[PDB]
RNA sequence: GGAU
């Protein structure tokens, strides 16, 4: 995952 | 045999290594080149060398 | 689509989809019919959401039966695309579940939406 | 299209090579009435494309020439099909060539003390290395950049050999450019460092110390910047000239450094101590 | 009861012994269960057997839970048929894979040696 | 060796080039895009804040930029020098949006409207002749600020006169329509829910007659259609299929803000309609319960910019959440171009996009105040 | 650099003609030196470019990269006539003496033209 | 009327067609056995349509 | 070159001479019917007996097989060895064997063929010498167990390198890997030549065409992104369609129709190529099913055109050829069916051709327009020529009725065209 | 597009 705390990112 | 301005150069086809170059620069640029065995005929202005 | 009952109205769909989008961010959302089924088996679901337009609708008609037996709230939305949209996935979701968490930061409106769904049923 | 040359294959294959002023060479199988393959842009169209293309008598090797100062040889490999080989004709492959600058060279320099190679830059935006022996070996310096179209033509160039094989040993200046690029003769490839004038000026003078450790860059705005060849890191900056600096030299002793500029003054500096030893003004 | 179950259980319904033993002993779990004897699983090979089992079971629920909860199901099996085609398509592309890398056609770098050839003489013309 | 069935064999012999030359072709290739970068527009004079908005002059070769620096920096874009024409600092007015305007009838009229997070808006006739609009004539409650405003052309059919109108976004589904010159409150329009975005479509009626339609959308996906030639009355209502959290909306294929007209006859209808969302899907609709033609999914963040080519062949869609979040879509194929943008393409946090009326130039602004210019060789 | 790609005073030195780029299109304009004209000739094609500027005694001869020469009247604001060479190569220079008009192409071919007769007189190449 | 108007009208007239991608015809092999080739061409058309 | 490489060539030349005992078992152990141990136990005479009976069964299925009894399956062929045969006599064997594989081409599913082909393998070592012709022939049976048996016994040529993985492998080659072999440009020329012979010999059959068609269409897909290679596919693959179209066989023609459509959708081509494409399609269009496929392929090609002249009238020669093979009633029936593909561009050219060349069919123009909705610009072009017709052609009832049809539909556009033209 |  993005893991900025997970950054708001769409799953494709 | 390839023309280079007022002089010509000879390359070996197998290796493209220089073999001979014209001893002197022609008074005029060469227009045509003909090679026949050990002789090459060069044309410039009204003289064929 | 007479089978899907009760079907939330346009306004009611708003708050539900809003909570679903929130629950997605806080990892309190379970997406998919079987994954929704597992929550009901484990009794960890606040309530179950389904999509009315899904064809065949029978693919989700089991969840009402589980929900009624377990006394879990349930409700239907018109569009499955919009459901998967709020879930935060690139594919349509025909059903999803909100996991039970009394320590969550989004608890209050879940109960509020739950209380309305109680009224709808 | 316009035919410029013709030649037949005398190696036992009914093949005809047709050359075009567009720079394209096409091969046609006369027996099968089909096009074998086309070589595109072998020679520049602007310079007449293929001026002459000839099959060697009794060999699968064809020589191609043009006005772009290049001679190339192409060979037709044996078929990889055990049968029906005439159908399965391999495309001609590059074998060897000789070439040089397509336009008159702008700058030259002697590569080594032994005088076996020359560095040459031309307006065709290419830096070339030419042998001075019968081999006539010629190569174009690779411009593929290191990671940390052609570049503009070179206006200045300096070379040293004190530290060849260890790091970059050539510096050049590009027209209308605010930084200098490095070249490495051992690798025949672009260096991994770029030097900027740091004064919003174009590079007009380039020089390197005999030890090969310091690179001297002259800006159009009158500033002189000092870089290290191996680390490419700016070390010192000298600002005496107010106009463009046209010449920069460090004596082999690495003590006294000389500079001159369009303003007409000649600057004398102590490289070790970084002091202005003296200033001389000339008439022009 | 089976229809009420999720697809996850359906694939591993017949290997509870291996399942719960594996869960408690920190060991790999069954992946075929009772569904191993289906024709589609037989067609698959190697690790693809596990894949088709999961895919088949998901569609097994789809086909099943139509049958159980249908008010006016036609006794035709159409949903199963389209479901079957999807799995077959999944199997085909899955089996179409080659884990083993393809070998490239070798083109070795060989060498040409010039050979002298007879040429007609123009002196005879003259 | 020394209709006819062998025709196709002969034509293959004639040429070794079989790809049709795209020069004669006027439809751009579906997947391959021919783009070359040019020099930056602001390189002559940098901006000290983000480029909040970009706008090309309809006819003159001028580009307008705005941002929180509070200056209207206008550049003469030529692709090689891009020098600055003039700049106009507006103290105490952060610039959220700016645009050129030309009266559809009086071509000599040129004006610039700029607004921000304030209860006033400035107009600039073309020392500077600047004027402030700050009176709503009783509708002050509905509006809190003019930060979001678009300019359109309104035809008064009963007199056949044409004039500009300034559109504003209200606090609760409200849209306020003001006179471009007189600033007079002409009409007001309402929708249910929070207004998120709106646009304008023009539908020609006859010779010299056209109607302007306001398209408004709620975050949910209800879309309202208002007839401004009939006192802003509803004319159509429909929902974006699969729509939730709508963010932006725009039309293409005809006249619009990006592609304004010069006379009445040039008015054309838009055949395309696209709608954004915070997640990043864009539902494309063919304006010619509607169903989207395509549902783009390439970007994964909120749709902050969505613009159509003047000819309606390319959709340029961008997002400000992450860097390099810019994609170009071919139409009507609805296929995203692959060759461009690349990893090395400098885009950063895209925040402003602009299409030139002609010549196929792209201007893209970022947070850093850099406007990077490109050319489409197809045009 | 400068926006003015090319410029030229008239022989009297009283009027300056300059060519500049609007978007991807070059525009030609004239202004009065002693002392605003907003009328510019526009090249409708992006590829087209102005290679030569030459005043005439109120017309200016315009050499194109297309391989043809245009005669432009400032007053009318349109090209009155276009002299087209056989070759499409760009014109490198232009010069005038009364009716005599001489141009050169990228092929290094000399050409001669007559303004009164609007004809190509002769074309030749010198080694 | 102007030529650019005709050009834009022609552009508008153009309509979309589904493009051929990587995995469009792989399934043809699965159903290539004992199929009338007319039906094969028809299926190719259907997927192409 | 190294002595090993130069020596390696020597081994290939005499790979089949059967020098010592050890080499003999490898050569003789090769078998398509039986395993290695039993194969070594066999003798030529026993092989001849089985093969002779097998051909007799094959002869009943197809009389052509009986001829090989005189040359290949003769008793004296038992005493014939290839190693002891001279250069000229060897090609004659190569001609005879190559012919035989072609007649085996449509029958391998039959058991007797394998018995018959065994004798050629064991007597004439075709798997060693005539390797390529055997693979190219059997290529469409790649799921079939026979093909697996081939790979185990045979040394692949350099071009068939992709199949080395499936040699002596339990799984058969996948359809994906077959694409890769065809993707090679060189192999396409091999299969090109092989296919050309079959067309000349009329030996093509559906399963060949089905597999043959199924593959190149994928090669279009696999190269879809890379335009430059797609260009390199034009000379070779289109040339296939030329031969296939020239064939009388309806299956060959319709096969070419499948080929042509996908490239046009895949690649934009010059109209002249597409113009040239039509004449061939229409020149040898005889079978009923061929017209239906052709009348679909024709319109699809016209849909691909996206340049000036997209809907211009067809040439004179093209127009008369088309109507001869497709009467006006037929295309009317084509426009009657509701499931018609998009064909507006073809019709617009077709209608303009009618006006240019025939005065009688104008009343069909009215019917054609009603059936199909044409594009906005396309209608305008139809206005433009018909205006010229009124000025040139004498005013007819059908002519004015055509005007009246457009007066009813979009009256304003009629004025614009009239305004622009007079 | 980049490393390799």
């Amino acid at each position: 995952g993005s893991k900025k705390k997970w950054k708001k990112q769409r799953k494709r | 045999v390839t023309c280079v301005g007022k002089t010509f150069q000879i390359y070996d086809a197998n290796t493209l290594h220089l073999l001979f170059v014209s001893e002197k620069e022609t008074p005029s640029s060469i227009v045509a080149l003909s090679a026949h065995f050990h002789y090459v005929y060069a044309a410039y202005e009204n003289k064929v060398g | 689509n007479p089978k899907a009952f009760p079907l939330a109205d346009a306004a009611l769909t708003q708050q539900i989809l809003d909570v679903v989008q929130q629950a997605a961010n806080l990892r309190q959302l379970k997406k998919g019919a079987n994954e929704a089924t597992k929550t009901l088996n484990r009794g960890i679901s606040e309530f179950i959401i389904m999509a009315a337009d899904c064809e065949p609708i029978e693919i989700l008609l089991h969840l009402p039966l589980l929900c009624e037996d377990k006394n879990v709230p349930y409700v239907f939305v018109p569009s499955r695309v919009a459901l998967g949209r709020a879930c935060g996935v690139s594919r349509p979701v025909i059903a999803a579940s909100i996991t039970t968490n009394d320590a969550s930061a989004i608890k209050t409106q879940i109960y509020a939406v739950k209380d309305k769904i109680e009224t709808l049923l | 299209s316009r035919i410029s040359s013709l030649s037949f294959r005398t190696d036992g294959s009914s093949h005809l090579s047709v050359g075009t002023s567009s720079g394209d060479l096409i091969f046609y199988d006369l027996d099968r009435r089909s096009r074998i393959h086309v070589l595109k842009n072998i020679h520049r169209e602007s310079y007449g494309g293929v001026t002459q293309a000839t099959f060697l008598n009794g060999q699968p090797i064809i020589v191609t020439s043009g006005g772009d100062n290049s001679l190339k040889e192409y060979v037709f490999d044996p078929s990889l099909s055990q049968g029906s080989g005439d159908v399965v004709v391999q495309p001609p492959r590059y074998l060897r060539s000789r070439g040089g600058h397509s336009q008159p060279p702008s700058y030259i320099a002697f590569a080594d003390s032994q005088s076996h190679f020359m560095l040459s830059a031309s307006k065709d935006r290419s830096l070339w290395s030419f042998s001075l022996r019968k081999d006539a070996q010629s190569q174009e310096m690779s411009q593929r950049l290191h990671k940390k179209s052609k570049f503009p033509e070179i206006v200045a160039l300096a070379i040293e050999n004190a530290r060849i094989g260890e790091w970059e040993n050539i510096i050049t200046a590009h027209k209308d450019e605010k930084f200098a690029r490095t070249w490495d003769m051992r690798n025949k490839r672009v260096g991994r460092w770029t030097f900027d004038t740091t004064d919003d000026g174009f590079v007009k003078s380039v020089a390197m110390s005999q030890c090969g450790n310091f690179g001297f860059i002259g800006s159009s705005n009158g500033s002189i910047t000092i870089y290290n060849m191996q680390s490419g890191i700016l070390r010192k900056k000298y600002k005496l000239h107010k106009r463009a600096v046209t010449g920069i030299s460090l004596d082999g002793m690495n003590r006294k450094m000389v500079s001159c500029g369009l303003d007409g003054i000649v600057g004398f500096y102590d490289f070790n101590k970084s002091t202005l030893l003296g200033k001389l003004k000339l008439d022009a | 009861s089976l229809a009420k179950s999720p697809a996850s259980t359906i694939q591993i319904l017949g290997a509870e012994k291996a399942l719960f033993r594996a869960l408690k002993t920190k060991h790999d779990t069954p992946k075929y269960g009772l569904l191993y004897h289906a024709s589609l699983v037989g067609q698959a090979t190697g690790k693809n057997k596990g894949k088709i089992a999961r895919v088949l079971a998901a569609k097994a629920a789809v086909s099943l839970r139509y049958d159980a909860l249908a008010e006016d199901r036609d006794d035709s099996g159409d949903i199963g048929l389209e479901s079957r085609a999807k799995v077959e398509n999944r199997l085909s592309q899955l089996e179409g894979r080659d884990l083993r890398t393809t070998p490239k056609v070798v083109r070795e770098a060989k060498k040409v040696e010039m050979t002298e050839a007879r040429a007609y003489n123009a002196d005879a013309d003259t | 060796d020394e209709g006819d069935i062998n025709a196709l064999t002969k034509i293959l012999s004639t040429t070794y080039n079989y790809k049709d030359t795209l020069s004669n072709s006027k439809l751009l290739p579906p997947k391959k895009l021919d783009i070359v970068r040019l020099k930056d527009a602001n390189a002559s004079h940098p901006s000290h804040s983000a480029i909040q908005s970009l706008s090309f002059h309809p006819s003159k070769p001028l580009l307008l930029t705005g941002g929180y620096d509070k200056t209207l920096r206008i550049y003469h874009i030529d692709g090689k020098t891009n020098h600055l024409v003039t700049s106009l600092h507006l103290v105490g007015s952060p610039i959220q949006t700016c645009t050129f305007y030309t009266s559809l009838s009086n071509q000599n009229q040129q004006n610039i409207f700029t607004a921000g997070r304030r209860r006033y808006m400035h107009s600039w006739d073309l020392t500077a002749k600047i004027e402030k609009f700050s009176r709503l004539y009783g509708h002050e409650s509905t509006q809190r600020s003019f930060e979001n405003f678009k300019v359109a052309h309104l035809q008064n059919s009963q007199t056949n006169s044409v004039h500009g109108i300034v559109l504003l976004q209200g606090n609760n589904g409200w849209i306020n329509i003001l006179h471009s010159t007189s600033g007079l409150w002409l009409m007001g329009c309402k929708i249910e829910g929070v207004i998120t975005d709106f646009c304008i479509d023009y539908q020609p009626i006859s010779r010299g007659k056209f109607r302007t339609i306001l398209i408004a959308v709620n975050a949910y996906g209800e879309v309202w259609e208002f007839d401004l030639n009939k006192n802003g009355h509803v004319i159509r209502r429909w929902k974006d299929q699969g729509g939730v959290g709508i963010t932006k909306i725009q039309v293409g294929g005809g006249t619009t803000t990006t592609c304004p007209a010069l006379q009445i006859s040039k008015i054309k209808q838009n055949r395309w309609l696209a709608v954004g969302s915070e997640s990043g899907f864009v539902n494309l609709y063919d304006r010619n319960t509607p169903t989207p033609v395509a549902a783009l999914d390439q970007l994964t963040t909120t749709i902050s910019n969505l613009q159509f080519s003047p000819d309606g062949q390319i959709l340029c869609m961008a997002s400000r959440a992450v860097k390099d979040a810019l994609r170009l879509v071919h139409l009507p194929s609805c296929s995203v171009f692959s060759n461009w943008p690349t990893s090395g393409t400098p885009l950063g946090k895209v925040t402003s996009v602009a299409f030139s009326p002609s010549g196929g130039l792209l201007a893209v602004g970022n947070e850093q105040g850099k406007v990077r210019l490109w050319k489409l060789n197809h045009y | 650099d400068s926006p003015v790609l090319q410029s030229a005073y008239d022989p009297s030195g009283q009027y300056l003609c300059y060519v500049t780029v609007a978007l991807d299109k070059q525009r030609v304009g004239v202004q009065p030196t002693q002392r605003w004209n907003e009328n510019f000739l526009y090249l409708e094609d992006s590829k087209l470019k102005v290679t030569c500027l030459k005043w005439v005694n109120v017309a200016i001869i315009l050499g194109m990269n297309n391989g043809e020469i245009w005669l432009y009247s400032v007053l009318a604001n349109e090209v009155t006539y276009k002299f087209t060479t056989g070759n499409s190569y760009e014109i490198k220079d232009i010069d005038l003496m009364g009716n005599q008009l001489w141009c050169i192409d990228s092929s290094d071919a000399f050409y001669q033209f007559d303004l009164l007769q609007f004809k190509l007189l002769q074309h030749f190449r010198i080694n | 009327e102007d030529e650019e108007d005709i050009a834009l009208e022609f552009i508008n007239g153009e309509k979309k067609d589904k493009l051929v991608n990587m995995n469009s015809f792989t399934s043809m092999f699965d159903n290539i056995q004992n199929v009338q080739m007319d039906t094969f061409f028809d299926r190719v058309m259907k997927v192409l349509t | 070159s190294s002595l090993s490489d130069q020596l390696a060539q020597v081994a290939s030349n005499n790979a089949t001479v059967a020098l010592d005992r050890k080499r003999r078992q490898k050569l003789h152990s090769a078998s398509l019917i039986y395993n290695s141990k039993t194969a070594a136990t066999q003798d030529y005479d026993f092989i001849f007996e089985n093969a002779s009976k097998a051909l007799e069964e094959l002869s009943q299925i197809e009389p052509k097989f009986a001829i090989f009894s005189r040359t290949l399956f003769s008793e004296s062929s038992i005493s014939l060895d290839r190693n002891v045969q001279t250069k000229e006599e060897i090609k004659d064997l190569d001609n005879a064997i190559n012919a035989y594989l072609l007649l085996a081409s449509s029958k391998w599913y039959l058991a007797p063929t394998l018995h018959a082909t065994e004798w050629l393998v064991r007597r004439f070592q075709i798997h060693v010498k005539n390797t390529e012709m055997l693979l190219l022939s059997t290529l469409n049976y790649y799921q079939t167990p026979v093909f697996k048996r081939i790979l185990s016994i045979i040394k692949l040529p350099p071009l068939f390198n992709c199949l080395s993985n499936f040699v002596r492998s339990e799984k058969p080659p996948t359809a994906l890997t077959m694409i890769k072999l065809f993707n090679d440009m060189d192999f396409l020329k091999l299969y090109t030549s092989y296919l050309d012979q079959c067309i000349k010999h009329n030996a093509t059959y559906t399963n060949q065409l089905l597999f043959t068609t199924c593959c190149f269409i994928n090669v279009v897909a696999f190269n879809s992104n890379n335009d430059e290679k797609l260009n390199q596919l034009v000379p070779i693959l289109l040339e296939i369609s030329a031969k296939l179209l020239a064939s009388k066989s309806k299956d060959c023609q319709i096969a070419a129709h499948t080929i042509l459509v996908v490239f046009a959708t895949a690649l934009p081509l010059k109209k002249t190529i597409i113009l040239a494409a039509m004449e061939t399609i229409l020149s040898n269009l005889d079978a009923k099913e061929a017209k239906h496929s052709a009348l679909l392929t024709i319109c699809k090609l016209f849909q691909t055109l996206k340049g000036q002249g997209n809907v211009d009238q067809l040439p004179s020669k093209i127009f008369k050829l088309f109507d001869s093979k497709f009467d006006t009633v037929s295309i009317l029936t084509f426009l009657d069916k509701e499931d018609k593909p998009v064909c507006d561009k073809f019709i617009t050219s077709y209608t303009r051709s009618i006006a240019r060349y025939d005065r009688s069919k104008l009343n069909i123009i009215l019917s054609l327009l009603k059936k199909i909705r044409l594009e906005r610009y396309e209608v305008r072009l139809i206005i433009t020529d018909l205006i010229y017709l009124s000025e040139i052609l004498e005013d007819k009832s059908q002519l004015v009725e055509l005007f009246e049809y457009f007066i009813s539909i979009n009256e304003d556009l009629v004025l614009k065209c009239l305004k622009s033209l007079g």
